[PDB]
């Protein structure tokens, strides 16, 4: 419930690059704590947590990926854009009264 | 590493001659002990399990009445008779009612009536009973290995979960990489389970003192008991009403849930679901380090960058902890951490995740360290891009003796003699005290058993009056002692 | 190796209620909590709950706390979803994701590293 | 009552919470205070039987404190 | 009353298979009279176990009896041919009776 | 070698009486308490009673309470298992066990080890 | 031992005021003797049953 | 700490159970069985005084 996190709706960036996507929530899920984790979506797959604890990622997930946070936005960002990274990026928090808000989900386009 | 945070937190430093450490783990609380040359363990009490229970008594909270039943006989002609005051099923009482022609005896005056109405128990607590010997104790032992996620300690997934039980005195834990612990520990001196029912009453379990479990005023059946319809103190849950001495009538008198819980005031809850599994109690153990062995001591200095992937924090215990990423080659190196002064002419803090390392480049590592007591300097890494993060702790060392004082106090009144086991190295002074401690708490227990903290608070409040208006100046100082310590005692209970 | 099957794809009128099943094998399925999280196709994905395995606690969504029951099975160590009262704006993909409980066996702060598994996804049509 | 006997004073207490610690640690001195209140009469009476049991008046405060304490409690 | 046992039990030769005897708290969950008897067809029951796990002098070692709460267990490790007979478990009651299970038939295919 | 034996098979009709004996060897008949305990074809063991040959106390389930008598032959070291009334349910083998009385010559504890020997069972059909 | 072929440690000694010496062979440990007094025990000249 | 009462404990068959009494002190005590390779250490509390 609450109201979901805002992301960009797509994301492109010529390969090998640098891109980011942010992640802008409230002072109540991601301004509030560190329960902040993307997820990688490719089409027919079910999500894979890329990103936990804001900069945390899960064993096995590129160092390609690398997360931040400023105030009540955080941001993901992408090192060395591959053929691969082209699945959706959604961002979802642990909301202080205790549910879960996923972002609109961001489409990132190598080229 | 599962430790921090948790904010009844204590620290073990050193191990005596046999690399042994008495500490006593508590529910809700954690231990981290440290010794030289060795890693530093967290551990916790995170279960105290007791298995296959035998009920003692059955006990009725909510009955009902039927089939009541009322006879009299004229006066001076003896008692009613009821057949059903033949089996204990119904509950009866005898009474007088005036009677005369009216009625339909031939001569006046209070003729006698008996009335029997069916007790049957709509609601009942158990009270179970369990054996020492078949308690479970679970601890997990976490180290120190500054793993990313080892801060969050509910999981106590890499933590190595070992089960103490009274079968075997030792148990040993097999740390990978850091050898192995072996933990003595003595669940029959903890919480004295053959003194203490296991009652449960409507989805909800207390763990209550044999003796009074057993001087509650209800109804109750045996604990073996098949029936489940002779119950004992029937007259307890019925009342019985002559307003006038004109007719007798039972009633019963109303669910006894809520009075129950009122009578649960100073019981810790316990859960009885799910396994008669329940979270109170502490546990004396004792920790040998002889097996256990630094993790990483074979590595060389890392010579690369590090950033900080989380800002220092200061924990609730007066230390620092901060998570820093790795950014140079030679992937399994050691993390140069030191705590410095601002010229960095001497080492000022002491670090407690002891040996850092970057066991993955990737993988962030956090450290914890006990800074001093104002302006410290947190320095990581070899000089080029080296970390130095300044510090304050405001607080002051007598405030931390005043501290350190009052939790130790605390210990005491709450683990009794048991408290001079914690972190004990079995000195001559400790053996003593011990057992002073244990002499003057028995006739403590003896003289203050079964009061309010209200009660202490007034005793000791008067006792302290009598030794103050004392013309002996020992028996002055003797009862004065006894009075503060009881009032102390008295603040400090109920909880 | 923590593998989460679910129940194959159903289709069925607005009318009805599905029932999805998220089979858990490879860990204790007592000591996590099964969410899920339903996600539309083409759109932005949705936690709906939680069901505790271990003590069968449940939570939900203000969406969906009227018309979505959680239910798992500790010995056939599957938890169960079922949405009564479809719609048409109903239809989306609804995954099992997973986290665990504390060592109280509680489920008050989930992980940091929750959703970690997630199920194949089960397809509901209306 | 069973709730005239709580499970106070056993010596079975550890650092986890109690089951009504908080809620019950003042009721006691809540209950004697409005007792008090309703009944000034009986309070008077006290303080001066207290006061006639006298010789000191550490003895004169404990008797009163003790009889005020008692009434409520007696019922 | 009668304590309960599975219909039937089946192991491969060679292997290790239990038996349990639920009861009551009177019967096997508050006492240790618990025995276990094999009758071979045609034949009177046997005494295997005594005490819960103690055994006969005759009985071999590879039977073991355990007991947790209401319930006893038997063992048996060898899992031979002559192990295939028909398994009592009884228990001297609190009320000064003896009961008996429903019986488990053993087969070793 | 403590040796229990009993008399032969019977043939009875319903609504009659029947009588088991069984012959103890090998012990003193006087220090042992004998029990009856009767199969019926193909079912479980059925606890009946037993007698003290020491002073002839018995103790009876509280089925075959009314029809089950048991008497014992000191001279003979005997006991008897008289069931009378008998109905097509009865039908079934009706062994004989021992268990040793205490010193004082009362059985009420019994033996760990009760039942260690047994009499080759005695059929009876109705 | 429940294996009633062959019973033992249960050595019962009978004392009387005639033979008030005698002596336990118990198996595998010896020998022991029993010096009872059994005049004295109970002055049954002055008791009736 | 303290004294076993059946004295000389012996196993005289390997699967024959062997049931030992001992008189342990008040308090704390550990009853050691076997050596050193899975020795078998029990722990016992005796309330007394
Ligand atoms: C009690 O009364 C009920 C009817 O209310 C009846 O069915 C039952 O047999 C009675 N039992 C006795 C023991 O009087």
């Amino acid at each position: 419930s609450q109201s979901a996190l805002t992301q960009p709706a797509s994301v492109s960036g010529s390969p090998g690059q640098s891109i980011t996507i942010s992640c802008t929530g409230t002072s109540s899920d991601v301004g509030g704590f560190n329960y902040v984790s993307w997820f990688q979506q490719h089409p027919g797959k079910a999500p894979k947590l890329m990103l936990y604890d804001v900069t945390s990622r899960p064993s096995g997930v590129s160092s390609r990926f690398s997360g931040s946070k400023s105030g009540n936005t955080a941001s993901l960002t992408i090192s060395g854009l591959q053929a691969e990274d082209e699945a959706d990026y959604y961002c979802s928090s642990h909301t202080s009264r205790g549910t879960w808000v996923f972002g609109g989900g961001t489409k990132l386009t190598v080229l | 590493m599962r430790c921090i945070g948790i904010s009844n937190r204590d620290f073990v430093e050193g191990v005596s001659g046999g690399s042994w450490v008495d500490i006593v783990l508590e529910h809700g609380s954690c231990v981290t002990t440290m010794a030289k040359n060795k890693p530093t363990l967290d551990f916790e009490l995170i279960k105290t399990e007791a298995k296959h229970p035998a009920t003692l008594r059955k006990y009725c909270i909510e009955a009902k009445l039927t089939n009541t039943t009322t006879a009299s006989r004229c006066p001076t002609q003896g008692e009613p008779s009821l057949n059903e005051e033949q089996d204990k099923r119904f509950v009866c009482k005898h009474s007088m009612v005036d009677r005369g022609w009216g009625n339909g005896c031939g001569l006046f005056g209070k003729g006698g009536i008996v009335t029997c109405a069916m007790f049957t128990c709509k609601k009942n607590m158990e009270g179970k009973i369990v054996q020492p010997e078949n308690l479970e104790y679970t601890i997990v032992i976490t180290p120190h290995s500054g793993e990313e996620n080892a801060v969050g300690n509910d999981t106590g997934k890499h933590g190595k979960e070992i089960k103490v039980t009274p079968q075997s005195s030792i148990t040993e834990a097999e740390l990978t990489g850091y050898g192995t612990v072996t933990m003595e520990c003595s669940p029959r001196t903890g919480l004295d389970f053959n003194e203490m029912v296991l009652l449960q009453m409507e989805n909800k379990a207390w763990l209550v003192h044999r003796q009074w479990f057993l001087d509650l005023p209800l109804p109750w059946l045996p604990g073996a008991d098949t029936q489940g319809s002779n119950w004992i103190q029937k007259e307890t849950l019925v009342t019985f009403k002559n307003p006038h001495a004109k007719k007798q009538d039972v009633v019963v008198l109303g669910s006894q849930e809520g009075a129950m819980h009122t009578a649960l005031t100073g019981a810790t809850e316990i859960q009885m679901s799910s396994g008669n599994l329940l979270f109170t109690g502490h546990l004396k153990c004792r920790l040998r380090m002889d097996k256990l062995q630094l993790k990483g001591m074979s590595y060389s200095m890392c010579t690369g960058k590090f950033k900080v992937v989380k800002e220092i924090a200061e924990t609730q215990h007066g230390t620092i902890v901060i998570r820093v990423q790795y950014e140079g080659d030679g992937s399994p190196c050691k993390i140069p951490f030191e705590i410095m002064d601002l010229e960095k002419r001497h080492v000022l803090g002491r670090l407690i995740t002891v040996n850092p390392i970057v066991t993955e480049k990737d993988s962030p590592v956090n450290i914890e360290a006990e800074p001093p007591f104002g302006d410290s300097y947190i320095i990581i890494g070899v000089e080029p891009g080296q970390l130095k993060l300044s510090w304050f702790k405001k607080g002051s060392s007598i405030g931390q003796m005043f501290e350190t004082t009052m939790r130790g106090a605390k210990r005491m009144a709450i683990l009794g003699d048991t408290a001079w086991d914690f972190g004990s190295l079995g000195g001559v002074f400790t053996s003593i005290g011990k057992a002073l401690h244990q002499v003057f708490g028995a006739i403590y227990g003896a003289a203050f058993s079964g009061v309010s903290w209200t009660m202490k608070i007034l005793i000791g409040v008067v006792i302290t009056w009598i030794g103050m208006n004392s013309r002996s100046t020992s028996l002055s100082v003797s009862l004065v002692l006894v009075g503060v310590v009881t009032l102390y005692l008295g603040v400090m209970v109920q909880a | 190796e923590v593998q989460l099957v679910e129940s194959g794809a159903e289709v069925k009128k607005p009318g009805a209620s599905v029932k999805v099943s998220c089979k858990a094998s490879g860990y204790t399925f007592t000591s996590y909590a099964m969410h899920w999280v339903r996600q539309a196709p083409g759109q932005r994905l949705e936690w709906m709950g939680w069901i505790n395995a271990g003590n069968g606690n449940t939570k939900y969504s203000q969406k969906f706390q009227d018309r979505v029951t959680i239910t798992r099975d500790t010995s056939a160590s599957t938890a169960y979803m079922e949405l009564s009262s479809l719609r048409s704006e109903d239809t989306a993909i609804y995954y099992c994701a997973r986290d665990k409980v504390d060592d109280y066996g509680d489920y008050w702060f989930p992980t940091l590293w929750y959703f970690d598994y997630w199920g194949q996804g089960t397809l509901v049509t209306v | 009552s069973v709730a005239l006997v709580p499970h106070v004073g056993m010596g079975l207490e550890t650092r986890t919470e109690t089951w009504m610690s908080s809620e019950g640690a003042w009721k006691h001195a809540q209950r004697i205070e409005t007792w008090v209140l309703r009944h000034p009469g009986f309070t008077i009476m006290a303080a001066i039987l207290a006061y006639t049991i006298g010789t000191t008046y550490f003895q004169r405060v404990l008797i009163f404190i003790l009889l005020t304490a008692v009434a409520p409690s007696m019922t």
